[PDB]
């Protein structure tokens, strides 16, 4: 029962917890729950990028885990919209989350 | 995907 959840975690600790499910699309958490164990134990501290930003970096990954789950390409799946201010800091979230 | 669509984007606003 590994946790079923892992914490992806924006600026002064504001912790978004990403369903087990959506956090094995990520090989980046998968790897960091297994290799510094001790400390990045379903915990992804990017104590600075800003929980605006890292929402839509992780919704990206439930959004990714319900086109999964659809299968069928859509089924009332929205576009994925990033606005401009988002893809600036955005890039670094995503590059960290690395699917 | 997310890189592709932010990269996307970045380009769009470059341009």
């Amino acid at each position: 029962m590994s946790q079923d959840f892992v914490t992806l975690v924006s600026k002064d600790d504001k912790e978004y917890e990403i369903s087990r499910s959506a956090a094995m699309i990520s090989p980046t958490l998968k790897a960091m729950i297994e290799g510094p164990f001790r400390e990045s134990k379903g915990r992804i501290e990017l104590k600075q990028f800003d929980s605006h930003i890292l929402e839509k970096a992780v919704e990206y990954l439930n959004y990714n885990l319900k086109y999964s789950g659809v299968s069928e390409d859509d089924d009332e799946i929205p576009e994925f919209e990033i606005p401009t201010e988002m893809s600036l800091e955005l890039l670094l979230a995503a590059d960290y989350l690395s699917i | 995907t997310l890189k592709e669509r932010c990269l996307q984007v970045v380009r769009s606003l470059v341009k």
